[PDB]
């Protein structure tokens, strides 16, 4: 069995998105599509189940007018209309099946789709300003979108650093970078490259 | 809906034996509450390992077992290995919706505890000039990856404006994150001293401006 999902999606707030999840192999038997999301900073949340053959779905009462799922028996594909999205809608969605002649009781999630990621944002395209940190450090401000490269006067200082994950402050992102003296920023989609040095106060 | 509730984190050394726990907010987890168990390992790789509370799939080693254990469901691993290292979510049915716990993240136990360095930033001069600041607190070398970040003005608990990463691996397998306060220039002016608490292993490591 396979499952194929549809592209990377990017929207802004009040718009809607269509997702897709083609199943491959075993499609003359009914079968279960279950539907889930996972933001980047939580775990897993059931949306919906349907079945492709017969159309039948279960439904999480959370998604009900937010998630529409429907299906096509032949062409063993399931969709999920997302509507009216909101920064809580950005996330990675799943689809999923059961096991092929398995139970009931059987483990429901056995097959998984690469997952379908959804971005919602209002925000233009913003270069990120850059300020020092003074172990030492570099702070990267108020960008969009993902991603920004970092390294510390021009990749000869390498030991020692910590670079960590962005964040999203105020609808843009945020980033920040230390060392046990001159950090490069490049943020691409700006098309920018600042460097900035530690003087002391 | 009903609400399912695991542990946030736990830890197991190879060979030990560990239970993880999967509990309803509505009562006892009955039979008909179908538990199943998903494993999630790096770069979304998930297995799902029951269903039926206790029926393993194909492919699952047998270390795994699912069962009820007084009111709650649960997921035993007998002889933990280091590739049982992930993040595990039971599911509960209940009769016409499925809801998912908030996962349980499993430490194998590879390096002795470390607890975090912390280094904590005020805003800089330039910073300023926007009329913004940034209060940045650097957190690394923890092991296992998991800690709680709490913030201070004055001694007093903060409760806005608080930007936390995910803990992220280091090189040498110990973990990093980061906190961000968000301020005005006005509003960090008006006060004496600013503190980041992260709370690792049962220990606060604290710094303050
Ligand atoms: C005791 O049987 C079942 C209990 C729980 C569920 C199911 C059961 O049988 C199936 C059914 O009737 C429709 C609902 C559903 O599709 C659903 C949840 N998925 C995830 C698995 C298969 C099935």
């Amino acid at each position: 069995v396979q499952l194929q999902q549809s592209g990377a999606e990017l929207a802004r707030p009040g718009a809607s998105v269509k997702l897709s999840c083609k199943a491959s192999g075993y499609t003359s038997t009914d079968y279960y599509i279950n539907w889930v999301k996972q933001r980047t900073g939580q775990g897993l949340e059931w949306i919906g189940e349907i079945y492709p053959g017969s159309g039948n779905t279960y439904y999480n009462e959370k998604f009900k007018g937010k998630a529409t799922l429907t299906a096509d028996k032949s062409s063993s594909t399931a969709y999920m209309q997302l509507s009216s999205l909101t920064s809580e809608d950005s996330a990675v969605y799943f689809c999923t099946r059961g096991g092929v002649y398995y139970g009931y009781d059987d483990a429901w999630f056995v097959y998984w789709g690469q997952g379908t990621l959804v971005t919602v944002s209002a925000a233009k395209t913003t270069a990120p300003s850059v300020y020092p940190l003074a172990t030492l450090g570099c702070l990267v401000k108020g960008y969009f979108p993902e991603p920004v490269t970092l390294t510390w006067n021009s990749g000869s200082l390498s030991s020692g650093v910590h670079t960590f994950p962005a964040v999203l402050q105020s609808d843009l992102y945020t980033l920040s970078s230390s060392v046990t003296i001159t950090c490069n920023v490049a943020h691409p989609a700006s098309s920018t490259k600042v460097d900035k040095k530690i003087e002391p106060r | 809906q009903a609400v399912v509730t695991q542990e946030s984190a736990l830890t197991t050394s190879p060979g030990e034996t560990v239970t993880l726990t999967c509990r309803s907010s509505t009562g006892a987890v009955t039979s008909s509450n179908y538990a199943n168990w998903v494993q999630e390992k790096p770069d979304h790789l998930f297995t799902g390992l029951i269903g039926g509370t206790n029926n393993r799939a194909p492919g699952v080693p047998a270390r795994f077992s699912g069962s009820l254990i007084g009111d709650k469901a649960a997921l035993t691993i007998t002889g933990a290995q280091t590739e049982d290292e992930a993040i595990y979510f039971c599911a509960l049915w209940y009769s016409n919706h499925l809801v998912f716990g908030g996962g349980t993240k499993l430490t194998v136990l590879g390096q002795p505890k470390s607890s975090p360095s912390v280094t904590l930033f005020p805003p800089s001069s330039e910073e300023l000039e926007t009329n913004k600041a940034t209060l940045v607190c650097t957190i690394t070398d923890f092991y296992p990856g998991v800690v709680t970040v709490d913030w201070k003005v004055d001694g007093t608990p903060v409760t806005q404006g608080m930007e936390t990463t995910q803990p992220s691996k280091q090189s040498n397998n110990k973990y990093m994150a980061s906190s961000y306060l968000t301020l005005t220039a006005r509003a960090w002016e008006r006060h004496s001293s600013y503190s980041c608490q992260v709370t690792h292993e049962g220990h606060t490591v604290e710094k303050s401006l």
